[PDB]
């Protein structure tokens, strides 16, 4: 029994028990997240939601909220005498999932 | 002012430039291109090839001149 989830620019599945990985969720590191957006449910029984399957929360823990490795944004324009670069690492919230739909 | 924290005016002093030492700095060929941005680079002092700097003369001077008090 899974479920799918808009949540970050992005739909996610998950089954629970289950860690994910999604967009910095702005909330604390130690609190349950409710996602309140559920596409579909899979399973023995299965509801498919038009926009939002309506009531059905997936829930989930904050685990961490972490930074991606780095990676540098290097780029040049050749004999025309222009490089740039830039170093990033992309913020995000690791959870793992907990009774979805209830 | 304590001599290990000094700290000098605001606004005076401003790092010189440096060119020709890199390219990300702006400043590579250093300045010009292909011209008389060759090193005697002379541009001439003041002039084209058709000398407007001399159009005609009016002169004169001899002893003379005071000090104003209004
Ligand atoms: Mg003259
Ligand atoms: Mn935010
Ligand atoms: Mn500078
Ligand atoms: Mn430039
Ligand atoms: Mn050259
Ligand atoms: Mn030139
Ligand atoms: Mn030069
Ligand atoms: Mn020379
Ligand atoms: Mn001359």
């Amino acid at each position: 029994m899974f479920a799918i989830i808009e949540t970050g620019g992005k739909q996610i599945k998950v089954e629970e028990g289950q860690e994910i990985f999604v967009e910095k969720l702005d909330v604390n590191e130690g609190d349950t997240f409710t996602f309140d957006k559920v596409l579909f449910v899979g399973g023995d029984s299965v509801k498919v939601g038009a926009p939002t399957v309506e009531g059905a929360t997936v829930t989930a823990t904050v685990n961490k909220q972490g930074r991606g490795k780095k990676i540098t944004v290097f780029t040049y324009k050749r004999r025309k005498n222009s490089k740039r670069k830039k170093g990033h690492r992309q913020p995000y919230t690791k959870l793992t999932i907990d009774k979805i739909n209830a | 002012m304590k001599l290990h924290e000094l700290k000098p005016a605001e606004g005076s002093r401003k790092e010189r430039n440096r060119v020709g030492r890199g390219v990300a700095t702006g400043n590579g060929k250093t300045s010009g291109r292909g011209h008389k941005g060759q090193k005697a680079r002379s541009g001439g002092g003041v002039r084209p090839g058709f000398e407007g700097g001399q159009l005609p003369l009016f002169r004169r001077l001899p002893k003379r001149g005071f000090t104003n008090i209004n």
